[PDB]
């Protein structure tokens, strides 16, 4: 999920 | 009433005052210099001469005069408010030269002598300006990238609190990094700080309106908190950017059912809905209370009142939160 | 109850009892402790909820959070420390951050939102206590599930939790402040009655009030945040100005009003003072329903003409504030809608005003006779410029605004009121062309029908302008209809 | 909302007749006030009216007392928040023969430095202080109410003065005013009784006091009314 | 609309089916703390009825047909409206404007400029 990723 | 030299100094003081009313800086200095020599144990002549030097932009001379006045007033036991005024003016020269750090130092001395409302406000302006200058000086996108990157190393390992700390340093270093705001939001969502996830996601989104991930992170926090109505709306905004997006589509579909399935006990509904100031206003407003009573008693009151958006949307909000059910 | 004990330098023994007059002790043949005591409680089946991990955490956090030794809970193990930190209020006020106060507040009040402001202080000497007083960012909401829980300031004594509802700890007008008070002198022998009669509680209460007022003052210095505060809590200040006879001065300083010279800003009574004219000894105010009704009111026509500032009071509670705010910084407060209002007028103008009273003395008498059963008196006005007349409230009566509130309440109560009606005076604008015309007709013939009809019409119109209801709206309307058919023809740097 | 009614006099030296119009409105207000005190409405109406018939005079003088104490440092009587009668009228016989006794009361609240709570406790005590010598039809409830009130005066004082000797001195000194209010009433009533019956005085009375005075004269002046004291000399 | 309940009054104000009575309105306006969005709505739920046989109304019809924007019509219509609110027991949002209309009518009646 998005909340476990960085940008 | 006065010693002759004090009265003479006063007559000159008054003439000097009129010269200043007309902005006659130099005639006034002549009058105050006479007044100063006539009554030397009196700060007023010194501070008036300083007033000229301040208006002229001659800040170094006006500062010397204010300092002399302060020393004299203390020797001669003059009012603390007079001492304060001399200091306030010193702070004003620095304020005017944009030396806010010094303006503050002298305003602080002014306040100790007397906490004059004018000083309190002017020194606050000096602080606001200096604080903004300091943040801008602090900002450095390359240091922000290094802190961001360390935050990412931590984040990626599941150490969200440490990632958050590094992300915080990175944002102080680069305030417009929308991606950074959403990375913090993620730390909070994982740590169940769903509220904080929402605030950082919202800044991310305003900075970068097309950052679909800002919306999926926000919506996930809203869904987790059982705020399915807004989670769905946020996930939908994400779908508006990209209709194929997985969290935007899947979270949207879960919220679509869950927003009704969770109503359960009316106590859940009241505690959650009344957390929202908009429905608190609807219920605190007696006009709405009267409208609602008519609506309960007569379905036609609903039919007619809902034709006008000022009421229809107050009712729509109460329905959206689950306070008003329609069968 | 089972108690296993091992005194240093003794044997480990196991005590067991069912109370009921008896207990026994055996050598403990199980595993020894290095030292110490363990108590094993054998629970009643209906009380097994106390073994719930959640319930234990709540109990320890609420009642044993100030215990010096770490207390940990073992569950499945996962071991969690419960009294992990010191109570926030026992920590040094200078080290505690806003984030820490924020989270504390949220937990204290179950308020998802952050607090507006916090005062944190302690005292010692003949009285010792510590306290945290929080101002919410929103006024308390009407839901009964919230209202029934007040007064929500937690009380601790010797760090022992006493209660959630602390009546008599803070005056009701400030009962929007959420917080914690931890007292050392107050006895632990607590009952509501002991507290009501406690001189200790009395002193603590007055000190908490003073501190609340100090916080409000600090907020007052911050224009942007004060306004947010005021919008939510101005009614509380106002309740206080009315009831708190000792802090009334400090409370008056916190009031903000729109005025005729503030544009759309709300200003303090001190700002009004800084804009007063020479020899103005009064602070002028008007009350009403809306800003525009008062702004365009007949009662302030001359005050604007003379360049005087008028305070606009448009909240129902304002009708009470004005009953106690007799003076502000030594200036007297006066209502522009009440009997006896006088202006910082010139002597030449005062003579002209007396000349006008004489010129219109006959008219005043005639109008009074027409209206003897309607008004107390008819006099010549020193308030009006463009209106031919107005209705002035007697000094001891109720203004139209207070009467409409009382009447609204009577309707709310499904009742009528056995009270003296406000006494009223009619005032004549001596320079108005209608009034001069009337003087001439009234003198030509005291009972000319057109004199009687004009006077009544002006009276009823004046009641409406002053906000009073008419005792007979149909008759009034009929006078207008007569008027209409006749009109239609169909019947530098500071210097010391 | 709070606030239910209002009353003022409309004159100064002519308070010699307007005091009665005021006393009428004030005793009526005193009835509403008395009824507002829990248990008063459960008293027989004949006795509720008897007590205001005999107590209205001390309630009036005491009401003037508080306002005088705070507004003129007890030098002048304050008939209403909006009316103070000054010295040029205060010493005239038409005023002063009655008003000097009302001034005694004002002077004592000032000398005594009475708080508003203590004042209200005393006003409340005066309400039930003058009864027929033969008692009241529903006297047992009147007696419970009156004793509750004296205990309240004590509490108002104990929590304000501090120390122990000052609690009893402030209590007994304030109580002495309640007791001396009867000396004030004897003379103030004799003025009203005399001007009620003797037409030579040209004094007008409202219907409320006119009924009270015709009922009160034959009992008060003949010693058929008992003065209740809360302290001994 | 044209009235079926009037005889001598030129007009009256009728509460709409779902509106407020004068008493409900008085309580609401006098005591409610509001943003007036919902109040403005309820306050506006009124019908004005015309007495078709009244001499004022007939005069008005004739003027209104001759000139839709005649200033004297705009003012007569408002005056009748405000008057009707008062006869029906509703307060005016601005009694001073009303009074000024009356004062203009009076000065005209008295021959005053």
């Amino acid at each position: 999920p998005t909340i476990e990723e960085v940008d | 009433d006065l010693p002759e030299n004090k009265k003479q100094a006063l007559k000159e003081k008054e003439l000097g005052n009129d010269a200043y009313k007309k902005k006659d800086f130099d005639t006034a200095l002549k009058h105050y210099d006479k007044a100063k020599e006539l009554d030397p144990t009196n700060m007023t002549y010194i501070t008036n001469q300083a007033a000229v030097y301040f208006e002229k932009g001659d800040y170094n001379k006006c500062r010397e005069l204010c300092e002399k006045a302060i020393e004299v007033g203390r020797e001669n036991r003059e009012d603390y408010r007079q001492i304060a005024k001399a200091y306030a003016r010193i702070g004003n020269s620095y304020f005017k030269e944009e030396k806010y750090k010094d303006a503050i130092h002298f305003y602080n001395k002014s306040l100790a002598e007397h906490r004059t409302p004018d000083v309190l406000k002017k020194c606050q302006q000096a602080e606001k300006i200096l604080k903004e200058q300091e943040r801008l000086a602090y900002i450095n996108p390359d240091l922000a990238l290094e802190e961001k990157n360390k935050g990412n190393e931590c984040f990626q390992k599941g150490d969200y609190p440490q990632a958050m700390k590094h992300y915080t340093e990175a944002i102080k270093r680069n305030p417009k990094d929308a991606k950074l705001y959403s990375n913090r939001a993620a730390c909070y969502t994982k740590l169940l700080e769903f509220q904080l996830a929402l605030k950082d996601c919202e800044e991310c989104i305003q900075l970068e309106p097309t950052f679909i991930k800002g919306y999926t992170r926000k919506a996930a926090a809203l869904e987790a908190m059982k705020d399915y109505t807004k989670a769905m709306d946020v996930y939908q905004k994400a779908l508006d950017l990209d209709s194929s997006c997985k969290e935007a589509a899947d979270g949207y579909q879960r919220c679509m059912m869950a927003q009704y399935n969770r109503h359960d006990s009316p106590e859940d509904v009241k505690r959650r809905a009344m957390a929202d100031p908009e429905v608190q206003q609807i219920m605190s407003d007696p006009a709405m209370r009267l409208i609602l009573e008519q609506m309960q008693k007569d379905p036609q009151a609903l039919s007619e009142h809902l034709k006008n958006p000022v009421i229809a949307q107050k009712i729509q909000k109460l329905m959206d939160v689950g306070l008003i059910a329609i069968r | 109850v089972t108690v296993i004990t091992k005194h240093n330098d003794d044997e480990q023994y196991a005590w067991e009892s069912s109370a009921g007059g008896s207990f026994t002790v055996r050598t403990d043949t199980g595993e020894p402790m290095g030292r110490g005591t363990k108590v094993i409680l054998h629970l009643k089946e209906d009380q097994t909820e106390y073994l719930e991990e959640r319930r234990i955490k709540e109990i320890v956090k609420k009642h044993s959070q100030f215990i010096g030794y770490p207390i940990t809970l073992f569950v499945e193990i996962d071991q969690e420390e419960l009294n992990k930190t010191k109570p926030i209020w026992t920590r040094n006020p200078d080290d505690i951050t806003n984030e820490e106060y924020g989270e504390f507040y949220k937990s204290l009040t179950n308020d998802w939102e952050d607090h507006l402001a916090v005062k944190h202080f302690s005292v010692e000497g003949q009285l010792e206590f510590r306290a945290l007083l929080f101002v919410p960012r929103r006024a308390p909401f009407d839901l009964f599930e919230n209202r029934k829980k007040k007064n929500n300031i937690k009380l601790y004594v010797r760090r022992v939790f006493i209660m959630d509802n602390c009546e008599e700890l803070i005056p009701e007008y400030l009962n929007f402040i959420r917080g914690v008070v931890d007292s050392e002198d107050l006895p632990l022998n607590i009952s509501r009655e002991m507290l009501q009669q406690s001189k200790i509680l009395k002193v603590i209460r007055k000190n908490l009030v003073k501190k609340c007022l100090e916080l409000f003052t600090e907020l007052a210095e911050d224009k942007e945040n004060y306004k947010k505060f005021y919008e939510q809590f101005s009614k509380n200040i106002k309740l206080g100005i009315h009831e708190d006879s000792q802090n009334r001065k400090k409370l008056s300083e916190l009031l903000r009003y729109y005025t005729s010279a503030s544009g759309d800003e709300m200003v303090s009574l001190k700002d009004y003072c800084t804009r007063m004219k020479e020899n103005q000894k009064h602070i002028y105010y008007i009350t009403g329903e809306t800003k525009d009704q008062v702004a365009n009111s007949a009662f302030v026509e001359r005050l604007r003409k003379h360049g005087l500032e008028v305070i606009y009071m448009i909240e129902p509670i304002d009708e009470y504030c004005v009953q106690q705010l007799k003076e502000f910084e030594g200036k007297t407060l006066v209502s522009v809608t009440k009997e006896g209002l006088e202006l910082p007028e010139d002597e030449e103008e005062k003579k002209k005003q007396e000349e006008k009273k004489t010129k219109f003395e006959n008219l005043c008498k005639i109008m009074k006779d027409i209206l003897e059963k309607k008004v107390e008196k008819v006099v010549v006005s020193n308030r009006l410029v463009t209106s031919p007349c107005c209705i002035v409230t007697s000094t001891y009566g109720w203004t139209a605004n207070m009467e409409r509130i009382m009447k609204a309440q009577a309707l709310r109560d499904n009742s009528t009121m056995g009270y003296m009606a406000a006494k009223k005076h009619l005032e004549i604008n001596p320079d108005h062309s209608i009034i001069e015309t009337l003087r001439q007709k009234a003198e030509a013939d005291k009972n000319d029908k057109s004199v009687k009809d004009l006077v009544i019409l002006l009276y009823e119109t004046a009641l409406l302008s002053s906000g009073f209801s008419l005792e007979d709206p149909q008759t009034h309307a009929n006078r207008i209809y007569r008027m209409i058919k006749l009109g239609l023809g169909i019947d530098m740097e500071e210097v010391d | 909302y709070a606030g239910y009614d209002s009353s003022v006099p409309d004159s100064t030296w002519r308070i010699m007749t307007t005091l009665n119009m005021l006393g009428g409105r004030q005793v009526i207000a005193a009835v509403k006030w008395a009824k507002a005190i829990p248990g008063f409405r459960n008293l027989h109406l004949d006795d509720q009216m008897t007590l205001l018939q005999y107590s209205w005079m001390s309630l009036m003088a005491f009401a003037l007392g508080w306002r005088s104490y705070r507004q003129s440092s007890a030098n002048l009587l304050c008939f209403a928040p909006d009316l103070i009668i000054n010295e040029q009228r205060m010493t005239l016989p038409c005023m002063y023969d009655q008003c000097k006794h009302m001034l005694y009361v004002s002077s004592e609240l000032h000398r005594l430095q009475v708080s508003y709570e203590e004042y209200l406790c005393m006003k409340t005590l005066l309400l039930l202080s003058s009864v027929p010598k033969d008692g009241l039809k529903s006297q047992e409830l009147f007696d419970e109410i009156r004793m509750t009130y004296i205990k309240e005066l004590g509490k108002a004082i104990v929590k304000r003065e501090g120390n122990s000797s000052q609690n009893w001195q402030r209590f007994y000194q304030l109580t002495k005013l309640l007791d001396s209010m009867h000396e004030v009433v004897e003379n103030l009533l004799n003025y009203c009784f005399q001007t009620f019956l003797d037409k030579t005085m040209s004094i007008e009375f409202p219907e409320m006091l006119a009924e009270i005075i015709t009922n009160q004269i034959p009992k008060y002046s003949n010693g058929n009314i008992k003065k209740l004291l809360f302290h001994q000399k």
